[PDB]
């Protein structure tokens, strides 16, 4: 399993972020010229406009996915429910 | 890098590491509901002493 | 307790503004980088044709 | 290999560097304050 | 003569030095070890600054 | 909060003071590639003076 999550984070970099050099990879370098932050781009709404060399798109979804990683521990505390739903 | 100017050089290549770490875990924990580790008072009693007498 | 979890997230649509001149910074590095070897090339160029 | 990248480093400044025994001492006496103040209850 | 005896040999040298030098320089961004050759490493505790 | 009993985190820094030495320590510096054009000039002069002792 660990040729799985290793595969992960390695598909997760070379396309959202960022593509490096080291021909054998110089193409390969480019494709993230372009980039796949066109790809990135539609899920906020449009306003992170500025990933094109500092990226916001490839950096925001590992933070992004650390807070709701973190909101699963603390559910158990904060429970607060009532025998309904919110507002 | 400049202070010292000495063979006391060789020590600074890790005090770049140590700036990173808790310079990067402490600014983590800022988010709505993550942890910092450098809140608990254990390790940096673990970060003092291996470092303090490494000097003396 | 989570109204700062917005302000964390407010703060940070802040600095998304000057990422839009940190790609110059982080371009200008790349640019700056680049002239070096650039010039390397051309010196060690002159050097080795002319001592010949 | 998490050894040989960085084994060059370790015998030149683990020889004051790697002294966490005092850390392990304070550590170790600082465990028997906390089971004994829970003994006494 | 032993200049164009010695000499001869030292210029075609030079001479494929500036073959190989063009090879070198190759796509922007090429390797790291490539350029690895004319920019110097060294042993340990040998760049002060 | 007022934690207790210490037996944890402390061993897992120095696990990560393996990491950090990993990463950091694969960098560039600037300065190194301004010392590398220099001993290439010394030596195709001494060379030239070797073939200049080559005429004189």
């Amino acid at each position: 399993a660990s040729v799985v999550p290793l595969k992960d984070r390695r598909l997760l970099e070379v396309k959202l972020g960022e593509l490096p050099s080291w021909i054998l990879m110089r193409d390969f370098t480019p494709s993230g010229i372009a980039g796949a932050f066109q790809r990135g781009y539609y899920r906020y709404y449009n306003k992170y406009v500025n990933v094109k060399k500092g990226s916001v798109a490839g950096l925001s979804m590992v933070l992004a996915a650390y807070v709701v990683f973190n909101y699963c521990r603390s559910y158990k505390e904060l429970k607060h429910e009532r025998l309904r739903k919110y507002h | 890098m400049a202070i010292h100017n000495q063979k006391g050089q060789t020590w600074s290549l890790m005090l770049m590491s140590l700036i990173m770490f808790i310079g990067s875990t402490n600014i983590l924990g800022l988010l709505p509901h993550s942890f910092t580790p450098t809140t608990q008072l254990s390790m940096n009693l673990g970060m003092a002493i291996p470092l303090w007498s490494a000097t003396v | 307790e989570t109204f700062s979890a917005i302000s964390t997230i407010g703060v940070l649509v802040y600095i998304v503004k000057k990422y839009g001149a940190s790609i110059g910074a982080f371009a200008d590095k790349l640019n700056e980088q680049k002239i070096a070897q650039l010039e390397e090339v051309k010196q060690a160029s002159i050097k080795q044709i002319q001592d010949a | 290999f998490q050894f040989t990248g960085i084994k060059k480093y370790f015998n030149s400044y683990t020889l004051t560097g790697r002294m966490n025994c005092v850390l392990a001492t304070y550590g170790g006496i600082a465990l028997l304050v906390l089971y004994f103040k829970l003994r006494s209850k | 003569a032993e200049f164009l005896s010695l000499s001869k040999a030292r210029i075609e040298a030079y001479e494929k030095e500036l073959e190989k030098m063009k090879n070198i320089i190759p796509f922007d961004q090429m390797t790291i070890e490539d350029l690895n050759e004319v920019f110097p490493e060294t042993k340990l505790d040998k760049k002060k600054y | 909060d007022t934690s207790t009993w210490f037996i944890t985190i402390t061993s897992m820094i120095m696990t990560l003071f393996i990491l950090f030495q990993l990463k950091i320590s694969n960098y560039s510096y600037p300065a190194s590639p301004e010392s590398i054009e220099l001993k290439t000039q010394k030596h195709s002069t001494p060379w030239e003076m070797k073939w200049t002792k080559i005429y004189l």
